[PDB]
RNA sequence: CCCGGUGAGGCGGGGGGGCGAGCCGGGCUCUCGCUUCUGGCGCCAAGCGCCCGGCCGGCCGGGCGCGACCCGCUCCGGGG
RNA sequence: CGCCGUUCCGAAGGGACGGGCGAUGGCCUCCGUUGCCCUCAGCCGAUCGAAAGGGAGUCGGGUUCAGAUCCCCGAAUCCG
């Protein structure tokens, strides 16, 4: 016999995904010390459509706490979210839609 | 005649001292790349009764090989 | 004393400059593409006869590699003429043709006679 | 008199407000492997059970001993090569018109001394590697009853013998006015290492856990000796 | 015009005669600077009942 | 030995300070480490203490420390 | 022979306004250049990949047997 489908789609090819137009990686911040000890605030820059995905993203702006920087973040969208919006990473921030929190 | 004391050494290898030796060496040996040169024989006198001679133009390089 | 960076970087150490105590090179090589190398030879077609009257053009096959700053300069050097510009094309047969234009105060006609062409 | 416009304009420094300061962050930098390396195999030493024939070389000379031993040997070096070159025209214009004590350098010289009883002290580097080229002297020279010592670097042993490294040296001779400074250093080190040897084989080393994981183990215990001592109050 | 257009235009033609001219619009910067007036205000209302709040205790 | 994160950026322990508790003003039980109203701003030190230099006590120009606690052996976690 | 891999087990920067020490020069006056030191420094991926994608700036008239937005005449423009 010959190599089924199933088998193929393991070898990329004609089979690997359409990332062309996707916007990255939607993940939470990078544990660090803020997060660990207190709560980072951040404001909703917009919310995008990503390819590929039923979720809208949001596009959160965070201050860098060591450097002058302003950090994009690129999180799942929680429903009822809007733009403007501050959202609070942290351990203490508080229990809000949009909040992270451990 | 301390070429002749290590030598015997050498030969204890399930002994405590060899064995600690042999274990920790080999954890270091792990932890750099496959070919690497070393600065000198780790064991001088089973190298120079290969023919090794402690002048210039001899050189040593350590090599991992899978198992 | 501190870092006040997480990253370590390798340092920065003096690079000396080479001090050969031989020349791989005994002599250098001698220059190829010589004025005398660059012009080959005038162009006397009927068109080319109409450059040097018509256009105050000389018309010459160039070596391949040379280019249009090197053509002027050889130009001006061999016939001792001044060079308005060229213009280069590489023939269907390999060969390199320039269009060599000279200052308004110079006669590609009476050039030409000093060179030969006509 | 001071100008009015001078101020205090402090930074506070809590999550949020003004950035971190760039304080020394030594600890957590991300270090080259070379030196990852050589600091985790510090640390295994520490934290595996090193056995008291490679540990025995932990116990070493207080700089005191070290300074007197040091100096002592300091008028025994070997003569250098120019001062050699010297020494040798020198007898060449004395032919035309003995050998003073010196010390013994070297793993196998000293070997060969320390088994037949020629030697009167031994002083073994501490740090040698591979371990192996000196794991057995100290045992050695205890059963011909040489009294050895064991000394911090062998570099310093290496600027005795005008090289960069040695093993060991070895004490065969010395003169008459410095045999009292040699009677004195080998009594000092004879009691430390020759009849210490029977505790100094069995005294294994290592095996000491992290200070995160000591503290950890503190702290618990601590919690039932609290609550041991809140049983009766 | 085009982004390399740009460079051989004066400054004038590139910009307005504001804080933040060509770069933000007229109605946003009215905003930007009765909210950084008026955030910073909230900030002393907060901080003196804060002390006086602290002065009673 | 493995896995995750990070531009390996504040880990462990102690010190020091604030809110409460409580025994007869001090010690402790033991917690906290200064950001939640607004689609602003936020780095490249202020201040203080101590030294040094140039010019004629006055002008000019630097260094160090605190500000920004101390000591530690694995970067921090999760497995093992 | 090589293959995998393209930021993933890497000391991956040969740079910069400014300042300090010398060595040289020239419209030697005072300004350059250079070497070292101090200080500062994310980009985090060598390189290749489109004559239809991105990409500053040329148009009119004349002229040949055959070429012209390329030659000549006239009038412009970008970049350095
Ligand atoms: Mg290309
Ligand atoms: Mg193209
Ligand atoms: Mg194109
Ligand atoms: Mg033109």
């Amino acid at each position: 016999g010959r190599v089924i489908r199933g088998q193929r789609k393991g070898a990329g090819s004609v089979f690997r995904a359409h990332v062309k137009h996707r916007k990255g990686a939607a993940r939470l911040r990078a544990v660090d010390f803020a997060e660990r000890h207190g709560y980072i605030k951040g404001i909703v820059k917009d919310i995008i459509h990503d390819p590929g995905r039923g979720a809208p993203l949001a596009k959160v702006v965070f201050r860098d706490p060591y450097r002058f920087k302003k950090r994009t973040e690129l999180f799942i969208a929680a429903e009822g979210i809007h733009t403007g919006q501050f959202v609070y990473c942290g351990k203490k921030a508080q229990l809000n839609i949009g909040n992270v929190l451990p | 005649g301390a070429y002749k004391y290590i030598q015997e050494l050498w030969r204890k290898k399930q002994s405590d001292v060899m064995r600690f030796l042999l274990r920790v060496r080999c954890w270091q040996y792990r932890q750099l790349s496959a070919l690497h040169r070393a600065p000198r024989p780790t064991r001088p006198d089973k190298a120079r009764r290969l023919g090794y001679k402690a002048k210039q133009g001899y050189v040593i390089y350590r090599i991992r090989v899978r198992r | 004393k501190i870092r006040t960076s997480p990253t370590f970087r390798r340092p920065k150490t003096l690079r000396l400059r080479r001090q050969p105590k031989y020349p791989r090179k005994s002599a250098p090589r001698r220059n190829k593409l010589d004025h005398y190398a660059i012009i080959k030879f005038p162009l006397t077609t009927e068109s080319a006869m109409k450059k040097i009257e018509d256009n105050n053009t000389l018309v010459f096959i160039v070596d391949v590699k040379a280019n249009k700053h090197q053509i002027k300069q050889a130009v001006k050097k061999l016939y001792d003429i001044d060079v308005a510009k060229v213009n280069t094309l590489i023939r269907p047969d390999g060969e390199k043709k320039a269009y060599v234009r000279l200052a308004p105060d110079y006669d590609a006609l009476d050039v030409a006679n000093k060179i030969g062409i006509i | 008199v001071v100008n009015p416009l001078f101020e205090k304009r402090p930074k506070n420094f809590g999550i949020g407000q003004d950035i971190q300061p760039k304080r020394d962050l030594t600890r957590f930098v991300k270090w080259p492997r070379y030196i990852r390396l050589q600091r985790q195999r510090a640390i295994l030493y520490k934290r595996l059970k090193v056995p008291p024939a490679i540990n025995q070389f932990t116990q070493v000379l207080d700089r005191q001993t070290a300074t007197q031993l040091l100096k002592l040997a300091h008028k025994y070096r070997p003569e250098t090569k120019q001062e050699k070159k010297q020494r040798l025209l020198a007898r060449a214009e004395k032919k035309a018109a003995k050998r003073p004590p010196v010390l013994r350098a070297g793993v196998n010289t000293v070997t060969t001394l320390v088994e037949n009883k020629k030697a009167q002290l031994v002083v073994i580097a501490h740090d040698v590697d591979p371990i192996e080229l000196v794991v057995f002297l100290p045992a050695l020279c205890r059963k011909m009853g040489v009294p050895y010592c064991i000394l911090k670097g062998k570099a310093r042993l290496g600027r005795l013998v005008h090289r960069k490294t040695c093993t060991t040296v070895a004490f065969t001779q010395v003169n008459s006015e410095d045999k009292g400074a040699l009677a004195k250093l080998v009594e000092a080190i004879r009691t430390n290492y020759n009849d210490r040897y029977d505790e100094i084989r069995r005294h294994w080393g290592g095996n000491v856990l992290g200070p995160k994981s000591v503290a950890r183990i503190a702290k618990l215990e601590k919690a039932k000796a609290k609550e041991l001592a809140t049983k009766l109050g | 015009v085009r982004p390399k257009v740009l460079m051989r235009l004066s400054k004038t033609k590139k910009h307005v005669s504001r804080a933040y001219g060509g770069s933000m619009c007229a109605k946003c910067v009215r905003d930007r600077i009765k909210r950084a007036f008026l955030i910073e205000e909230q900030k002393i209302v907060v901080k003196v009942l804060k002390a006086q709040a602290q002065s009673q205790k």
